[PDB]
């Protein structure tokens, strides 16, 4: 029993991490077999990276200029394309040590794992949100990007998320490894506005159920609604609408509690409406919403 | 400010 | 430049867990050049460990009851030897991912990473504190005994814990790869109770900074403390000590920032006896002590 | 409880 932050395994990625420098501007790169991909801002200089229109400046060529050292090995770049705000060089060697692989594309809400990396070499590892509003609230300095965000289901590993930049307000943004920018933002040197975030109920009320598997039970009540009575309290409170989909993802930790959803709805709508009432569920005082179902599942049954 | 080159932590 | 509760990167430990059962026994052990770390509870039976003899049931085992599978390799097993708490098992073969590595005694309130396995193999990695009391709250489920606690200094693995029960208000209690367990535990099957927990104030400290480090200054006040002043309102509110050598601890992140550490402990002091005047910090509603001065500067320099 | 395991079953928490 107990509940955490619980992150995949790194070292299956730390396998996947170089470095790459375009001039003296350097930031890490994911290789997967014969090609490595890193964000499209490395060709730039602090000068070109106000408003830099990269299409002309790749085509100032120079494979040359593109240095990647994956640990002892220094990978000869023998190509240079580029998809959207991710560039691919073609690279010399296959990575040896490259797992199955996936590129898929995350909802809001759905969880990652990110290897924080810094000269294709690791600090840390962390889980993140894709936060309603795009924006993903992680732990990134200066040569942070190329770090990325995976899941592991069972054989494959799934990529969800590059490291671009951090905002004004201290969140971050980035993009699929297909270079599609999760938002509104852009690969530019500016101050940019993520929108209004939101509190993402599906996940809240799967956290609830997390707190039950480890026999917390002061915030249970002998109480119901339906999804629409519920649906209007979330308006209210700019916590997301739960649907018939999102009321199927919890049927595994409903069947595992034996509280109905609907009725951990009721749980969760009296606590919206009068506050945590000085107590802490799983020691936060704060609703939390960065576990997934399929989260809890897997830290409170392995995998 | 997006993380590089702004060296001097943004 | 955020802050999140971070863990140190696995791959090197990874390469290291190993499944070991004892008849219908089913562990974890960590495996480090030809020898194999896993509790000594892995010989007892079921109904066994209610009462166990440790020292009488290995004299009656031999090495071919031990049967370590790393991966699709099964392990020859040469010895069976009981250090205090915990088993080495010796093998013909040795890992060829065993890394720089040291077996080190952590202190209370020292983090770690901890790499949760079942039956050999991760299911993931998250951050734990050792307890003033001796435990460790973590998410240990059956299958993770023998599960480790490690830190990562350059390229030494410095290996603090090894995983063995869970305790009936839900914490955990393991023990030191040398065997020794962590508090006052033994290997029982009893209910056993740790003490009352504290909060570890060097972590506070440290968190505070991290926030000011994440431009969060509003908990800062200009007047002072002393040392032993700031202790006795700390053992009021049921807080762990502060010693000189903390101060030097804290040093670094104190030149960083430019708030000698009496100033933050002045401002500390304020928080435990008005409370947290319902402000936010680093997005806690909560003081934070399961970070260390380390942890702090390792994660916002990010140092590997 | 003491954490081990079995080899098919469950012995729980």
């Amino acid at each position: 029993s107990g509940f955490r932050k619980m992150a995949f395994p790194s070292g299956k990625v730390e396998g996947c991490m170089v470095q790459v420098t375009c001039g003296t501007t350097t930031l890490n790169g994911l290789w997967l077999d014969d090609v490595v991909y890193c964000p499209r801002h490395v060709i730039c200089t602090s000068e070109d990276m106000l408003n830099p229109n990269y299409e002309d400046l790749l085509i100032r060529k120079s494979n040359h200029n593109f240095l990647v050292q994956a640990g002892n090995v220094q990978l000869r770049v023998i190509g240079h394309s580029m998809q959207n705000c991710v560039l691919k060089l073609k690279v010399d060697t296959a990575n040896p040590k490259t797992p199955k692989y996936k590129f898929v594309r995350i909802q809001p809400g759905q969880t990652f794992s990110v290897l924080a990396c810094y000269n294709g070499s690791p600090s840390g590892v962390y889980q993140c949100a894709m936060r309603p509003n795009f924006t993903i609230k992680g732990s990134f300095l200066n040569g942070s990007c190329g770090s990325v965000g995976f899941n592991i289901d069972y054989d494959c590993v799934s990529f969800c998320y590059m490291h671009h930049m951090e905002l004004p307000t201290g969140v971050h943004a980035g993009t699929d490894l297909e270079g599609n920018f999760y938002g509104p933002f852009v690969d530019r040197q500016t101050a940019q506005a993520a929108g209004t975030d939101t509190t993402i109920t599906v996940n809240v009320l799967a956290w609830l159920y997390a707190a039950v598997i480890n026999g917390d039970r002061w915030f249970l009540n002998r109480f119901t609604t339906t999804l629409n009575d519920f649906n209007l309290v979330a308006m209210k409170y700019n916590y997301e609408p739960l649907t018939q989909d999102h009321v199927d993802i919890l049927g595994p930790l409903s069947a595992q509690t034996g509280i109905a959803v609907l009725d951990m709805c009721a749980s969760l709508k009296e606590l919206l409406q009068n506050g945590m009432n000085g107590r802490t569920i799983l020691g936060s005082a704060l609703l939390e919403d960065e576990f997934t179902p399929f989260d809890v599942v897997r830290q409170c049954s392995g995998v | 400010x997006l993380q590089y080159a702004v060296r001097r932590e943004x």
